[PDB]
């Protein structure tokens, strides 16, 4: 979490360091109500950060 | 570093013709030679090792002579198959360097 | 008698830091010196380095020499070059070899080779 603002929007930010097997696009969610995500899919390009 | 100097850079010859590529090292490199040959898409390929010796598997056609600052890959009698880029590179005086290459086309 | 593979190719962003495994199979790197080589496609040979096999040691291209790091790893019979800060000058395909020099045979196997693209 490279930052995080406990508000009512979007106001929590986090980087993931991904290595993947092949680039493209694919999900992101959250099982639990803990936090709600404001994007459903991320591009991804090899090994990379998103 | 030791600079090694290929001559020429393009040779254009057909089948059946007797080809020679020299190499000038910056400095003397007693015998400790190699010479490779490169086509496209492909990794390169020992032909000659310690200036004169031809490696296993390579046919006869090739030769390598010189010592000291300068030598030469000798091919006999051109094949079709023989059509690639050769280097040269010596394994002397920090560190091992390679020629720029030798394109052979045909003509 | 030596078979080398690289690993596979594909993309490092500029800035980034490019790095390759080359595994030996039907021989162990218990001798010689462990290399790797680029090439600009369409363009000539330059070595990187090389790692001695018998005791570790590194030569590097004085060129890259602040860039690169070689190692060996015994557990997979492999060695690995890291190549640091990358910039489009450094696309190129990567070869793993034998060379340097060796105490009886040396870049008698070459590595066909493995295209690093560096792209954003």
């Amino acid at each position: 979490l490279n930052e995080c603002v406990y508000s009512s929007d979007f106001g929590g930010i986090a980087t993931v360091k991904y290595s993947a097997s092949k680039s493209g696009k694919c999900a992101v969610h959250v099982p639990s109500g803990t936090a709600t995500l404001k994007e459903a899919a991320v591009e991804l390009t090899e090994q990379g950060s998103a | 570093d030791i600079q090694m100097t290929q001559s020429p850079s393009s040779l254009s010859a057909s089948v059946g013709d007797t080809v020679t590529i020299t190499c000038r090292a910056s400095q003397s490199i007693s015998s400790w030679l190699a010479w490779y040959q490169q086509k496209p898409g492909k990794a390169p390929n020992l032909l000659i090792y310690k200036a004169s010796s031809l490696q296993t598997g390579v046919p006869s056609r090739f030769s390598g002579s010189g010592s000291e600052t300068h030598f030469t890959l000798t091919i006999s009698s051109l094949q079709s198959e023989d059509f690639a880029t050769y280097y040269c590179q010596q394994y002397i005086s920090r560190p091992w360097t390679f020629g720029q290459g030798t394109k052979v086309e045909i003509k | 008698q030596v078979q080398l593979q690289e690993s596979g190719p594909g993309l490092v962003k500029p800035s980034e830091t490019l790095s390759l495994t080359c595994t030996v199979s039907g021989g162990s790197i218990s001798g010689y010196y462990w290399n790797w080589i680029r090439q600009s496609p369409g363009k000539g040979l330059e070595w990187i380095g090389n790692m001695y096999d018998s005791t570790g040691d590194t030569n590097y291209n004085p060129s890259l020499k602040s860039r690169v790091t070689l190692s060996i790893d015994t557990s997979k019979n492999q060695f690995s070059m890291k190549l640091n800060s990358v910039t489009a000058a450094d696309t190129a395909v990567y070869f793993c070899a034998s060379g340097s020099g060796d105490w009886f045979g040396y870049f008698y196997r070459w590595g066909q080779g493995v295209l690093v693209t560096v792209s954003s």
